[PDB]
């Protein structure tokens, strides 16, 4: 199976430096060229450049948005590809994806085919701060099915994950985008369940906030 | 420094309807490559080489083009289908990609599930006061939301969120969140979340009573 998995993402002070990387496995590194490619939050894809494969001297080639800021780099020991960024500026802030590119064969239709799920990067000068997490519990079994929430205000900065039930809660949740206001950010997140199950079961929202090693669980108690 | 315009740069499509993307270069390129990107997912190959349809794609879709003017066809729209859709060429470096096209599956009209929330003990406890109101599952996207507080209209201090077209069931899903000091919302008894939508002449509306307990 191959796998793409990107990483470094987080804050990053303006006109400072951020070195992404992305593991690899599943096929002979060396012999593929690798691509990076990022999205800056609801815009289009961008390709920031590639290096090229053994055969071809692992070569690289660049955006014209980059070329002096940006370098590509592969360590082939540990096959990991790596995104040096300088001088960041915030149009640097968004969803970078390492991709790969042409391989030393025909399988054209595999040809830029596998991306990694790509990680955020937060170009800021703004500081860092831990979400406060409080649940939404309906104020009066009025249904057969009730959906709850949690509310995840005032932290910085993206991302944060939220998860119902460890998980075991996928169907019926609602995880609305974040809103940024005043260097803070805020987001909630609906579920929906019958009735029945609730309070009978117990709900729970889990939260994680790496950027600030912030994790917490809240139970969803009736009011 | 090859650069794609497609177009439309946001589509509906009814269930079967024919759909066609068109992406334009300001050079010539040897082949178009497509692809798909829904919600919340990493970028899918849709079409390489211009028309060679990519692993697990249906035979509805289908690509052709050259010089500088391409597209992306779909006989048949799908609910799978709904989706980003971008354009991209290798033929002449930098690599490129379009301005994208989001695609989205039109649906029958369904009336949003309008939840609200009154602050948790717990943001009391800190000083602070958020009302949430979710507005969940509704279709179409146009969809307005209004805050009355005894009342009253209340504009500032609203934060709303939208979400894309889900997955699931095809809908739009929507929350706003209302945030005021303790000082204000206790000031007041009434909080409403107010939704007007084309499901309703009237709007579909939550509200409940502040109540000391
Ligand atoms: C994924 C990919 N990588 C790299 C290259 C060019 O490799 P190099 O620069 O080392 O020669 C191509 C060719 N583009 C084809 C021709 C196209 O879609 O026009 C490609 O499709």
């Amino acid at each position: 199976e191959v796998k793409l998995q990107e990483s470094g993402g987080g804050l990053v002070q303006p006109g400072h430096s951020l070195r992404l990387s992305c593991a690899t496995s599943g096929f002979t590194f060396t012999d593929y060229y690798m691509s990076w490619v990022r999205q800056p939050p609801g815009k289009a894809l961008e390709w920031l450049g590639l290096i090229r494969n053994k055969a071809n001297g692992y070569t690289k080639e660049y955006s014209a948005s980059v070329k002096g800021r940006f370098t590509i780099s592969r360590d082939n020991s540990q096959s990991i590809l790596y995104l040096q960024m300088n001088a960041l500026r915030a149009e640097d802030s968004a969803t970078y994806y390492c991709v790969r590119d042409k391989g030393s064969y025909g399988n054209y239709e595999a040809w830029f085919a596998y991306w990694g799920q790509g990680t955020t990067v937060t170009v800021s000068s703004a500081k860092t701060t831990p979400p406060s997490v409080y649940p939404l519990a309906p104020g009066s079994q009025t249904n057969s099915m009730v959906t709850l929430g949690c509310l995840v205000k005032g932290y910085f900065p993206e991302p944060v994950t939220v998860t119902w039930n460890s998980g075991s809660l996928s169907s019926g949740v609602h995880t609305f985008p974040a809103v940024l206001q005043s260097d803070l950010y805020t987001l909630s997140s609906s579920v929906t369940v019958p009735s029945s199950p609730r309070p009978s079961e117990t709900v729970t929202c889990n939260v994680a906030h790496p950027a600030s090693s912030t994790k917490v669980d809240k139970k969803i108690v009736p009011r | 420094d090859i650069e794609l315009t497609q177009s439309p740069a946001i589509m509906a499509a009814s269930p079967g309807e024919k759909v066609t993307i068109t992406c334009s270069a300001t050079s010539g390129v040897n082949y178009m490559h497509w692809f798909q990107q829904k919600p919340g997912t990493s970028p899918k190959l849709w079409i390489y080489s211009t028309s060679n349809l990519a692993s697990a794609v249906p035979a509805r879709f289908s690509g052709s083009g050259s010089g500088t003017s391409y597209s992306l066809t779909i006989s048949r729209m799908e609910a799978e289908d709904a989706a980003t859709y971008y354009c991209q060429q290798r033929s002449t470096y930098p690599f490129t990609f379009g301005g994208g096209t989001k695609l989205e599956l039109k649906r029958a009209d369904a009336a949003p599930t309008v939840s609200i929330f009154p602050p948790s003990s717990e943001q009391l406890t800190s000083g602070g006061a958020s009302v949430v109101c979710f507005l969940n599952n509704f279709y179409p996207k146009d969809i307005n939301v209004k805050w009355k507080i005894d009342g009253s209209e209340r504009q500032n201090g609203v934060l709303n969120s939208w979400t894309d077209q889900d997955s699931k069931d095809s809908t739009y899903s929507m929350s706003s969140t209302l945030t005021l000091t303790k000082d204000e919302y206790e000031r007041h008894n009434s909080y409403t979340c107010e939704a007007t939508h084309k499901t309703s002449t009237s709007p579909i509306v939550k509200s409940f009573n502040r109540n000391e307990c």
